[PDB]
């Protein structure tokens, strides 16, 4: 509560008029930290774990929001509070009653630190309408979204590599996941979607609209460890003295060994991997540091401060997606347990098709019409849709 | 002629994925990429159920 | 000579350095900690955290 | 299900007669397949689909 008082404190330069606030946005965020830490419980599911990243996490995301977003009011702090706690908490949570679980607790936390009645509904939906189509972050009108992002999706179908796909509002919610944690400083992301389920295609479709460059490690069974680190350093090298902002994919065909777990268990934690560059290979890349700073406008006396705007640079500008299906079996299990993946991974649990999505599919893979005859019974007995055409038939059997 | 045990190098080959260009089209595979013919056919075939 | 405990230093970093990942905040613990491995390295004994 | 749903199929159906060719059964069988409805079934999904 100390720690993240003084962050709140740095971060509420922003929004002077509510600096009151500082301790009771502190107390609120590591009451829900402590809170969640107690009812989720590694007892149910593997990846419930709870650390002061989480802490961090929450202060980091509401900073640039609150920085990049319109003028704020008390609601507006406080609802952008419980979008970040929704993201950065419960979105790992798996079921119903557990997300439930987690609005509840968020209505006790704000009434027992911030007694403000001109909030809404603050559950999961009805708060994080994150603007990204709207150019400053704000809330947001729904039926746009859902244009932008189906307008921008037949786009990149289209001008993008060929797969077919389709649309459902499933698809939408985990859209803005996948684009507010892109765009959050330092930080990286690991879909739980099952299989299928078109998680790495949307990582894609995100990278896509924010113009990241997507980079998909390359290897086999006889790949090695210093093939992994040249991709690792390579995509360093973009992210610091090109600005290139790239996102790299990870799924968990890839990983033909842990070697790949742990180089990155570095990046991900803190912001840089310290051996990478190394022998003449860390002069070569000094020497250029020096010269694109300089370029920048900004002449940094030591070596150190070069050294610190790298890694800075990597913070905000380097991405990481993991896109794994079964928690369960000990190859991806090993990803799990894993700290520094859970902990600076925020935790996007997909999973089967929604049976109603599975509709959605259906319905939009059928839209093409050799449908014929007659229903002799308009369905007289007896989740797709309301049944009338023999189309709705066919997906409900399905 | 075993599929017991499969490296990813083929991934971009079993998901179809492919950049296409004016005539040729290409598929990257490890460190390369190479041209696909589509006179191109793939079976993978295993023996034990284990 | 005198026994005297957790007196500790104030920062207070702009919003802009905030999102540096190398910081900390101090707390008892922090200097508490920071100490000890410094006397232990003087010692030229070895550390593991775990 | 077919059924439940308002839907007519062909009440006698074989999977085989009615997705392979008589010469496809034939050119199939001379390559070294077995007898089997079943290895037809198969050679049949193996073959006759892939995306
Ligand atoms: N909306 C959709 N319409 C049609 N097929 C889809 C759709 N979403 C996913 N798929 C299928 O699933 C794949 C989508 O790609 P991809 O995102 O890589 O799946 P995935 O969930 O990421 N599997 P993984 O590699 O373990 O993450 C394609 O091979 C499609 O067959």
């Amino acid at each position: 509560s100390q720690i993240y008082e003084i962050y709140y404190k740095a971060i509420f330069k922003l929004v002077p008029e509510f600096r009151s606030y500082t301790e009771p946005f502190a107390r609120a965020s590591v009451h829900l930290y402590n809170e969640c830490k107690a009812r989720y419980s590694t007892g149910l599911q593997s990846h419930y774990l709870f650390s002061p990243r989480e802490l961090t996490r929450l202060v980091r995301g509401v900073y640039t929001a609150i920085n990049t977003g319109p003028r704020q009011t008390l609601r507006s702090l406080i609802r952008l509070w419980a979008y970040e706690a929704w993201r950065i908490f419960a979105d790992r949570l798996v079921g119903v009653k557990e997300k439930n679980s987690f609005e509840q607790l968020l209505y006790e936390t704000v009434d027992k630190y911030l007694p403000n009645q001109d909030l809404g509904n603050i559950s999961s939906t009805s708060l994080l309408f994150s603007g990204l189509l709207s150019l400053d972050f704000k809330e947001v009108n729904k039926t746009d979204l859902v244009n932008f992002i189906e307008e921008r999706f037949k786009t990149f179908c289209d001008e993008e590599l060929e797969v077919p796909m389709v649309i459902h509002e499933s698809m939408v919610d985990h859209i803005l996941r996948i684009d507010r944690a892109l765009k959050q400083v330092q930080g990286h992301m690991m879909l739980i979607g099952a299989s299928r389920t078109g998680k790495t295609i949307l990582t894609r479709f995100v990278a896509w609209l924010n113009g990241l460059k997507i980079v998909q490690p390359k290897i086999h069974r006889h790949s090695n460890l210093s093939d992994f680190d040249m991709i690792l350093k390579k995509a360093i090298s973009d992210c610091s003295l090109k600005e290139s902002r790239t996102c790299l994919i990870i799924d968990e065909s890839n990983i033909l060994e842990t070697a790949f777990l742990e180089r990155m268990n570095t990046l991900l934690a803190n912001a840089d991997i310290p051996d990478l560059f190394q022998g003449e290979e860390y002069d070569k890349l000094l020497n250029n540091l020096r010269n694109k700073t300089r370029s920048l406008g900004l002449l940094l006396d030591t070596e150190q401060e070069l050294y610190d705007w790298f890694v800075g640079e990597i913070a905000k500008n380097l991405h990481v997606v993991f896109t794994i299906c079964d928690p369960t079996n000990n190859k991806s299990s090993a990803m799990i347990s894993s700290p520094a993946l859970f902990n600076r991974c925020i935790i996007n649990w997909m999973g089967d098709w929604d049976t109603k999505t599975m509709s959605q599919v259906a319905n939009n893979m059928v839209d093409v019409i050799p449908m014929e005859f007659t229903d002799f019974i308009v369905p007289e007995v007896n989740f797709t849709e309301p049944i009338q055409t023999i189309r709705d038939a066919v997906v409900n059997i399905l | 002629q075993d599929g017991e045990f499969f490296d990813p190098i083929i991934s971009r080959l079993i998901s179809r994925e492919f950049n296409h260009a004016g005539n040729r089209v290409t598929v990257e595979i490890g460190d390369h990429e190479v041209d696909v013919s589509g006179d191109f056919k793939l079976f993978i075939h295993s023996c034990d159920p284990s | 000579f005198s026994s005297f405990c957790s007196e500790i230093p104030s920062v207070s970093l702009e919003a802009h350095e905030v999102m540096r990942p190398d910081i900390v905040i101090p707390t008892i613990d922090t200097i508490k900690h920071e100490k000890i491995f410094y006397d232990l390295l003087n010692s030229k004994r070895g550390i593991i955290l775990c | 299900l077919l059924g439940k749903f308002a839907v007519k199929y062909d009440v006698n159906y074989r999977f085989i007669d009615y997705l392979v060719t008589l010469d496809e059964k034939m050119k199939w069988l001379e390559c070294g397949l077995d007898k089997n409805d079943y290895f037809l079934e198969n050679m049949s999904i193996v073959m006759n689909s892939q995306d």
